[PDB]
């Protein structure tokens, strides 16, 4: 979750609105395990 | 330094390859000594041996204690899957099966597991397959292990059937029965069979207390089979899986089953008809 | 020597003139969880004496036509002081427990109780009677909280296995005759190295009269039976806001 | 490290781009949410725009810490505190801050 | 190098890119109680982690008008995680604490918060204005909870005592044009080793705006001031059931 | 072992007897170095001495530093309190008086008191006595000291007075006046001026918001006086007690008072009259 | 914008305990990430049409 | 310290006062094409300071609108100073790249490019909606030349492929209110040590404003963003007369 701890503030002269961007991956302590496939691709229809 | 209040197993294991030996011992007459006398309530078995309740010879054990380890006991492949199908009927005239693992369902194996709590091991699959009259013909079959998360066939010609990372095995009915080595696969340190709680946090509102019991750690996906081709096979499928239990592990052991089994996932039983352990007799004085 | 005891942890002593040993249930002192087992990487809480101490939950009355009680672990104690609100506030929990159930009577009276700690206590339902019915039990019986629940069929104790063989799991006896208490102390058993306290319960604490309390009419009747716990080794992880369940 | 879809909006579908960044404003109350989501990697969301999660999605179990960081693209002249929260099992979205 | 920081305690951290360096009231830092010192003779909890972490309060509004407000400690925790929480079941209690306030504004804004921490805060009453009633704070102004309450007077800190000399007291500034945040470290203070969390807040965190804020309008008006606190060392003793007052 | 996670103050004192010295400088003119530029912010009061804004000369200061050690500052008798016995009037024509000690009743001695947080000392009390108009007549007075939880005498020829455990003094009002030393009292480590708190715990209802700073640590007792006789005196009598702070250790520096005092007991004062700090003028800019 | 990752770790961040983790990483190898057979083509010889 | 730069090569020299470091693609540094992966026999031609120098192409307006821009290599090059005609009159070509991407605003406006390099930049078509069609693109969208092309679909980069993934290749990101530019040095990548500069494009250069220019109305609107590349140890071979494609 991401709140409002005091207040986005800016002067006059200055866009009231912006936009942030999240970036995401893993730490050293991370692993995976039991290879399997994916759901996220399907082959809805022949490939010509 | 300026706090100073700032500042475990009594037992373990031996190799006992043969059943203990009888010392020859004689008469004992005295006061004070009375290795007969116990105290069940202290939670202990008694102590007490041949020698110290009768006079005996010496008697040299070579009786070997091989048979009961763990490992013989489990090791021995049992039923724990029937799947069928057939050609006509409401069954599954599709040419294909998804059966979710449990292997709860046939009760030999399943009393034998439910002696412990809690078990890790690795599995030799064997599968059988025939016609359901046991006669075999020339047909094609492709078995494959769909894990939990991985896209379940849908049809005889899914894509899923690719099995480009899941591992599938193709095999002819003619040919001896598929068998595969499996590995230990919970996310836990062990499968569980007796899981006392639930597996989500909420209100437990008897409209989902189907919840009560299932233990996500042991839910290891979907097992699917296939005749491989485009075409519907005229053929009815009978395939037998057995399971043989290697490389064992074993903790807490627990009463055995006395009553039948009911369903899979739980250990209801028939109140109206609750079965005594033993048989009875009329008198406790008369055999 | 070895029928008179004293328990001390916390700010809490128990005292007993009438014991039968301890039992060390599968010959292991419970300890906090070691870095080789562990796999939460935050530090966990562990408050000390504050959770590791005896507390004494609601008395059952003994009769001669009782059929037996039981009580599920940690779930007793998830409301009770300091203990259940940490249980609460944290996702992971893990801890060990003695447990010292308490009956006397007097040297006239006669009966005998089993004392057992079962692991995994799952419940199992009289299916319908005819066993047609796929039924559940309500969370009220799987988690009774601090009261306990009674058995109905003790003798399959309510999970179609044999009260016969609960023995082959660690207990006492409290037998009128010779003792007044059975003392069981108990280490973490789980798959896992922590788990809910909410969601799962470690093990159940079951008290059985196998031998049924008898006595004379003019001798007292009301012959109590109490249940006093303390956790052992209490650690606490994953911290958030508090969840009742 | 890859852009999170936190933005996720049915609304934004046909506006795709839109999904790779969030908004904060001026606020008139204090305490506000500005935003949520779960942190399961191999979870249908926010993550499935990642290459970690579709990675992860090869893979039947995964086990580890995750990382993740926010870039601010307003202007120089803006100022402002977020609490970002990580709540554990257990409990719903926090109700407040 | 002195204007960027990072407090990490417990599963919290605070991060700030406008500091103006760290004040340790009276250059100690806190410390649990010593055994020369101490007095009780049981063992006390000392929950670490659970306690000793960074609550956030509930955030106030900076006004062109704004008088000034204020907190007392430990009252502002009392009930708030598992630190109220142990507050609530031991009648001792000890502790240090990191103070954390915060408030940002653009650099077109102005203004400047005096952030002070001053021991025994007793306030007093106006006298029903002549001067003839004797009358007293309630409860409500002498411990108001964690949302803290407003000066009446802060020429006088309601209570007759000059604001103009606070700065003799651990303080540091808020001034819009050179930092964003003020970090304050106390220790324990007091005549005795523990207390009561209840009956007895050992100070009181100020926060008055002695230079008020100012801004040409279309500029952002709502400038927020946010209070972040930690328990440090926090040891408790004396366990009984739990008491709010 | 095998769980790894379970494994001060910056300055201190110097003796100065005497102002610093004057170390003679010359001018400095460069970059970098900037002593006259501070940031107030940080809490911290400015570094800068005169050597870094102007040209010094050397000056060996000796004045000395002794004076204003707390010692000095406050081991000086000051009037804590005045009792009266007079012979009319509803006052007390009773030949004895009961007093509470409190000795925050005149302004001098607590305004001192009240720089400091907690205090703790001995003191020597000095007790003057004399007719109201200052006269003085051959009248023996006992003064005893009434502990918490002593009998309070309830006349002029109550038990009380035997005083076998209490300590009493019997001075004539003619001998000079009586003086004793006493010793640090409180149960707590040190006497507080500022209690933010309530002695007992329960709901604090607006009927019991006189019990708000009132710390039981503080509250010594009783100071019981009487004319030394089974008859009434026909002396009306002045008492005033002085007190005299010796050995004393102090802590926790506060503002000082700056609003005449109105009670006893807590730091009310005149909201319709609140007095500035420091006189007026007409403009910033004129003297 | 540096195009780097961040190098923060749990320990910078919050208070841990010590974890001795022996979780391989073996299976992530792209060894045994492709060599598992996958289809590559159906080929059909019909005697009809 | 590391906001400051100079890079100087050949007759040129860039400077920046806003920089974010510099990426050295996959970590290696071009290189010269070592005896043991050459195959061609001929002595190749390495003229140096005339082509291993800084380039400015034409720039392009960063609008509230903009969907992205991208450009090929070496096509971009291939008609440009000396650099282009020795890759028109020899067959084989090998070289690495520095890529200076250029986009300075003001302290109040905002927004963010992300500046990636992506070997093997294959471009798809919409095939003709509704996906029926097997269109391709025309010579004039897989070689824009210096000029560059717009993308249509920049989340799926109009290739079937996430945008949102795209950080998985070198980059670095030009938030207006922290940088001003972007540097990333690109080492020859190809399956074949050398290769025809006309026919294969080694790698593509995007820049695509992920978080949009925004900026009140009265401050300058037009933001341009330009782009200057300089070949390193570019080497040619297969001298014969020039060809243009
Ligand atoms: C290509 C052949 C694939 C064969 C794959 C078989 C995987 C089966 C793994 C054995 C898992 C042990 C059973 C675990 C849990 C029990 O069934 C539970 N009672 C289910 O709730
Ligand atoms: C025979 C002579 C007996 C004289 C005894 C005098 C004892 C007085 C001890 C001094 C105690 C210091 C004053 C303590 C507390 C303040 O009065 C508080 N403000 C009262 O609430
Ligand atoms: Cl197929
Ligand atoms: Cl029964
Ligand atoms: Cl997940
Ligand atoms: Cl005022
Ligand atoms: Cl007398
Ligand atoms: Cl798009
Ligand atoms: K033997
Ligand atoms: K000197
Ligand atoms: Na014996
Ligand atoms: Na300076």
């Amino acid at each position: 979750t991401i709140w409002y701890q005091t207040n986005y503030v800016v002067p006059i002269g200055a866009p009231t609105t912006a936009y942030i961007v999240a970036l995401a991956a893993a730490q050293d302590n991370f692993t995976m395990k039991l290879c399997k496939d994916t759901e996220d691709i399907e082959q809805t229809a022949n490939i010509q | 330094d300026p706090i100073a209040d700032m500042i475990r197993s009594l037992t373990a294991l031996q190799v006992l390859p043969t059943a203990a030996n009888t010392e020859a011992s004689s008469h004992r007459l005295g006061t004070g000594v009375v290795p007969a006398l116990q105290a069940a309530e202290t939670g202990a078995s008694s102590n007490a041996s041949d020698k110290n309740l009768i006079e005996t010879r010496c008697v040299l054990n070579h009786h070997s204690t091989q048979e009961t380890a763990i490992g013989n006991f489990f090791s021995r492949a049992g039923l724990v899957s029937i799947i069928t199908m057939p050609t006509t009927g409401t069954q599954n005239t599709d040419g294909y099966v998804n059966w979710d693992i449990d292997l709860m369902g046939y009760a030999q194996l399943r009393r034998k597991c439910e002696l412990f709590t809690y078990m890790r091991f690795d599995a030799e699959f064997t599968f059988v397959v025939a016609k359901p009259n046991g006669e075999l013909v020339p047909q094609l079959l492709q078995y494959m292990y769909v894990p939990p998360g991985a896209p379940k066939p849908t049809s005889r010609d899914s894509f899923a059937w690719q099995t480009a990372t899941n591992p599938s095995v193709f095999v002819k009915m003619t040919d001896p029965p598929a068998q595969v080595s499996v590995p230990f696969m919970s996310p836990a340190s062990a499968y569980q069979w007796f899981y006392d709680g639930y597996p989500t946090f909420g209100e437990h509102l008897q409209a989902n207390d189907l919840d009560y019991g299932q233990c996500p750690n042991n839910m290891m996906g979907t097992f699917s089979i296939r005749t491989v081709g485009i075409e519907k096979s005229p053929h009815s499928i009978t395939l037998r899986v057995y399971m043989r239990i290697k490389h064992v592990r074993a903790w807490i052991p627990r009463p055995l089953r006395n009553q039948p089994y009911l369903f899979k996932t739980n250990p209801n039983y028939k109140g109206n008809d609750i079965k005594c352990t033993s048989t009875s007799r009329d008198k406790i004085t008369t055999l | 020597s070895d029928r008179v005891a004293q328990l001390t942890i916390g700010n809490s002593t128990i005292t007993t003139q009438e014991a039968a040993n301890i039992v060390i249930a599968y010959g292991e002192w419970p300890e906090y969880c070691p870095d080789t087992d562990a796999t939460a990487v935050d530090k966990p809480t562990r408050p000390d004496v504050s959770v590791n101490r005896f507390f004494t939950l609601d008395t059952k009355s003994w009769a001669k036509d009782s059929k037996g009680w039981y009580w599920k672990f940690p779930d007793v104690l998830t409301e009770v002081g300091v203990f259940g609100q940490n249980a609460q506030f944290h996702y992971l929990y893990r801890s060990g427990f003695c447990v010292h159930v308490q009956c006397n009577a007097s040297k006239f009276h006669q009966g005998a109780l089993l004392v057992a700690v079962l692991p995994e206590y799952v419940l199992g339902t009289i299916a319908g009677g005819t066993g047609n019915e796929n039924s559940h039990p309500p969370y009220a019986t799987t988690q009774p909280g601090q009261v306990g629940a009674v058995l109905t069929h003790p003798y399959v104790l309510d999970a179609g296995i044999p009260l016969s063989q609960l023995t082959v799991c660690p207990h006492q006896w409290i037998n009128l005759r010779t003792n007044n208490c059975a003392t069981i102390i108990v280490p973490y058993m789980n798959t896992v190295p922590f788990d809910s306290a909410l969601n799962h319960c470690n093990f159940g604490l079951l008290v059985i009269p196998v031998v049924p309390l008898d006595f004379n009419t003019g001798a007292t009747s009301e012959i109590p039976i109490t249940v006093t716990i303390a956790p052992m080794c209490a650690e606490f992880a994953g911290l958030r806001q508090a969840v009742k369940q | 490290e890859t852009i999170l879809e936190v933005n996720n909006l049915k609304t934004n579908e046909t506006t795709p781009m839109q999904r790779l960044c969030f908004p904060v404003s001026v606020q008139s109350k204090t305490g506000e949410l500005c935003a949520a989501f779960r942190a399961d990697p191999g979870r249908d969301g926010p993550w499935q725009s990642t290459i970690l999660g579709q990675l992860c999605r090869y893979y039947t179990q995964w086990s580890g810490s995750l990382e993740v960081t926010f870039m601010f693209a307003g202007s120089f002249m803006a100022t402002g505190k977020m609490l970002i929260a990580y709540t554990p099992p257990g409990g719903n979205v926090p109700a407040d801050r």
